[PDB]
Parts: C-alpha cells; sequence; structure tokens
C-alpha cells in the first residue's frame, strides 16, 4: 500500500468525468438554436470505467422538434448542468481532502 | 345581354371572419409572451 491511487480512490477520475461532462452539456446549450444538431449524452458509468484503465449517446426527444431538426431539450439541459456542477463541487472537496489527510499523517500536524 | 355580373363578395362574411382572425391572433402573441417569461423564469437554474 501506501500509494497515491489507493489513496485518492477514485475522487481523481470522477473529476475530469465530471468536467467532460460539463463540456458537453455546454456544447448542447451553445447548439440549442443550431437546426439538424442532435443533442449529445455522456454515460458516467462508462466514462468512469474508461478513465480507471485507460460510443456516441444520443438522447431521446420528449416532444418532436419544430422543423429545424434540433433535439436539444433547453430546460433539461440548464437542469443537467446545475447538478453535474454540484457533484463536481463535491467532487474536487472529496479529492482535496484527500490531499490533506496524507499530509497531516506525513507531518503530524 | 345588356347586364353586367358584379362580385359575389360577402361583406358580412368578410367583417366576422375579421374578428375572428383578430382575437385568434392576438391569443397566439400572449403564448409568445408567456414562452419567454418561463423562459426568463427557469435560467436561475444556472446562476450559482
Amino acid at each position: 500500500a501506501i500509494s497515491f491511487d489507493n489513496a485518492l480512490g477514485i475522487h481523481q477520475h470522477t473529476v475530469g468525468v465530471r468536467e467532460r461532462n460539463a463540456e458537453v452539456i455546454s456544447t448542447n446549450i451553445a447548439q440549442a438554436n443550431t437546426p439538424g444538431y442532435k443533442a449529445r449524452g455522456l454515460d458516467f458509468a462508462k466514462e468512469l470505467q474508461a478513465a480507471t484503465s485507460g460510443d456516441k449517446l444520443y438522447r431521446l426527444p420528449t416532444q418532436p422538434d419544430t422543423g429545424d431538426g434540433n433535439t436539444v431539450d433547453l430546460d433539461l439541459e440548464r437542469n443537467l448542468f446545475m447538478q453535474n456542477q454540484i457533484r463536481h463541487q463535491a467532487s474536487l472537496d472529496f479529492l482535496g481532502s484527500k490531499f490533506k489527510n496524507l499530509t497531516k499523517a506525513i507531518k503530524g500536524e | 345581354t345588356g347586364a353586367i355580373e358584379g362580385s359575389n363578395v360577402n361583406a358580412v362574411g368578410e367583417m366576422t371572419a375579421l374578428i375572428d382572425l383578430q382575437r385568434q391572433f392576438e391569443m397566439q402573441v400572449k403564448m409568445m409572451s408567456t414562452a419567454e417569461e418561463m423562459d426568463k423564469s427557469s435560467d436561475s437554474l444556472l446562476r450559482m
């Protein structure tokens, strides 16, 4: 034992995935008005598995498009972006406390 | 022969169509206004 992997856990890979998800969600919000653009989804479980050791998912629209072809539901995108930011803040707190505890033990302070 | 045929426009029929087109037009305009009103409200979600 006594290794950074065994000490940090999955809180280092989770942060990267949460930032990846925010990039995907922000892309859907920006491309909301572009006709023909299809909303992009991200699988957290698969992304976390790939990050730990190392495809395109589309979001099914709740209602038909008005003709443009864009399936971005901006009501859902804001809700997911808000959730992603909260869980990302927790992951930073979880990962940040891993380093603080490691520093505390190696210095006894 | 000796006569000219006029138009068959029913003036009342057009006028009653006009007043119904106005009201239906105005009701949909209110739908546009309440659509952006909902959109403005659902913007504090990302306002941390």
